[PDB]
């Protein structure tokens, strides 16, 4: 009775769970490639600072959306609102990607005075679609990512605690493996088959979750709003200019930590957007066997195998790692392997550099034609599985530091702001994105410039992407530093 | 980003 009713319950939750995480992971995985795939082709840089702009929206609307959520606004519906705007920006891209949808929705190039010779044009017509249709879907999978966890959370926890941990436990696997499977297909299908089914099947996905979620608010167990007390913290804050002691004790604790870890969810984006482009760049190898024009070794696919490889490692990471790490002469805490993890991902950066670096280089002499998707790139011959140590290395670095941050800062702060220092986690990751996108923007601009040479399009072979990626690893580095510095005195 | 799993994760076992 009870048992199946919480179970038919936490399993629609665990089914709109899971198709959102794919949509997002689908959507956000071949974005940069249809950028300058479509007729609207951006240049370069432009579809990456879009992409970390968009990913930064997502995770600064992820505390605003909570807020919204536990305040006036009932959280179900909140839920039921954000998938509707996360249905509308998924039914809004593939009329991009449809030819005759494109043109209609958009607008010719006659009226929005595109008639300049070239493909900046039809950019600056089709830009504001595009951007709309981003915003709408960082603020619904923003929204969704905030409520759906404290929302099954309550879901499961009227009962007892040990069906929370398996309820969660089942929420992780179906997180990772939505991830996976959508990557995988959803990629695949993007690159090799069609860019119009590519996002429709996406659009499907989030339809069938919203459904699903509104065909379970019959059946579901609603919660009232709290109160959301982040409304709480903003007037003492603004006031300033028992919830005294514990609102100062935990912002002065956790501000220092994500501050520090702002360049290092700059650098992780930054790898997505930058790494899927340098691969679109980079040599792909051929699957060719039954196809013509080659079916293309997918970034997210190797965006998979990262993923693949962190879910191999969490649960032996913590069986190995801990009764050793607990008897060795390099005793591990929550600073040292955050630390640990910045280093790693420096090293990560370095490589990357290195990469680019060796990548103009060769370009320098020679150049081929793999037509990527439905555009061609100029690479070397350099096959792409030299990004695959600095991606390793980059995902050893997620599971050290972000694992290690979120332990100190739930160790390091009281029970009921827990919601309060997860949102701050997820404003500063926006933050983080945002300051990526920023220094992309100052590293391309002409002003003291690193890498234009006015076409940045797909002529960025000859554009010094090594220098900015240096650079990220020196800031990386000087954060690194500073923690140190920070924990000598601490 | 794709660990948001053991987050969520950290928060309940506790």
């Amino acid at each position: 009775g009870a048992f199946a009713g919480r179970r038919a319950a936490c399993g629609a939750v665990l089914l709109t769970e899971l198709l959102e995480r794919a949509a997002f992971y689908g959507i956000t995985s071949n974005l940069v490639l249809f950028l300058n795939g479509a007729p609207f082709c951006w240049e370069g840089a432009q579809a990456s600072e879009a992409l970390l702009l968009f990913m930064g929206l997502t995770y600064l609307g992820s505390p605003f959306g909570g807020w919204l959520a536990d305040a006036r606004l009932g959280r179900a519906r909140a839920i039921l609102l954000s998938l509707a705007l996360y249905l509308l920006g998924m039914l809004a891209f593939p009329l991009l990607a449809a030819p005759a949808t494109r043109a209609a929705l958009c607008g010719s190039a006659r009226l929005l005075n595109c008639t300049a010779p070239g493909p900046d044009a039809a950019a600056r017509c089709c830009s504001p679609a595009t951007f709309a249709g981003l915003v709408l879907v960082g603020l619904g999978v923003a929204t969704v990512k905030a409520n759906i966890t404290p929302f099954g959370a309550d879901q499961v926890k009227d009962r007892g605690p040990e069906a929370t941990r398996r309820f969660f436990n089942w929420f992780y696997w179906s997180i990772n493996l939505g991830a996976i499977l959508s990557l995988g297909g959803i990629a695949y299908i993007q690159q090799n088959v069609s860019f119009v089914t590519g996002y429709a099947i996406p659009t499907v996905c989030v339809g069938l979750a919203f459904v699903v979620f509104l065909c379970g608010q019959s059946v579901f167990i609603t919660k009232p709003p709290d109160g959301s007390a982040f409304t709480d913290m903003f007037k003492i804050l603004t006031y300033s200019c028992e919830e005294k002691v514990e609102d100062v004790k935990a912002l002065v604790k956790i501000v220092p930590v994500f501050l520090a870890l702002i360049p290092y969810w700059t650098v992780y984006f930054q790898m997505q957007t930058t790494y899927v482009l340098q691969s679109l760049h980079l040599r792909i190898p051929e699957i060719s066997n039954i196809t013509t024009t080659p079916h293309t070794l997918p970034a997210a696919w190797l965006t998979m195998f990262d993923a693949v490889l962190i879910l191999l490692l969490i649960p032996l990471k913590d069986k190995l790692v801990d009764p050793i790490l607990r008897r060795h002469g390099l005793l591990p805490s929550s600073l040292k392997r955050i630390a640990v993890g910045m280093f790693f991902v420096m090293c990560s950066a370095f490589a990357a550099g290195i990469l680019e670096s060796k990548r103009l280089n060769l370009v320098k002499e020679k150049t081929i034609n793999q037509t990527i998707g439905n555009v061609v790139y100029h690479a070397a011959d350099l096959s792409l599985w030299w990004q695959v140590p600095q991606y390793l290395l980059i995902g050893i670095s997620e599971i050290f530091a972000s694992i290690a941050g979120l332990e100190f800062a739930y160790s390091a702060a009281p029970k009921s702001m827990q919601s309060a220092i997860m949102g701050l986690f997820f404003f500063f990751s926006g933050v983080g994105s945002f300051v990526g996108s920023g220094l992309l923007a100052l590293v391309s601009i002409k002003a003291i410039g690193w890498m234009s040479s006015h076409t940045d399009f797909g002529n960025i072979n000859g554009c010094y992407l090594n220098y900015y990626f240096f650079l990220l690893a020196a800031i990386q580095g000087a954060t690194l530093l500073l923690f140190l510095i920070i924990s000598v005195k601490y | 980003m794709l660990s948001e799993g053991y987050l969520s994760g950290l928060e309940y076992w506790n």
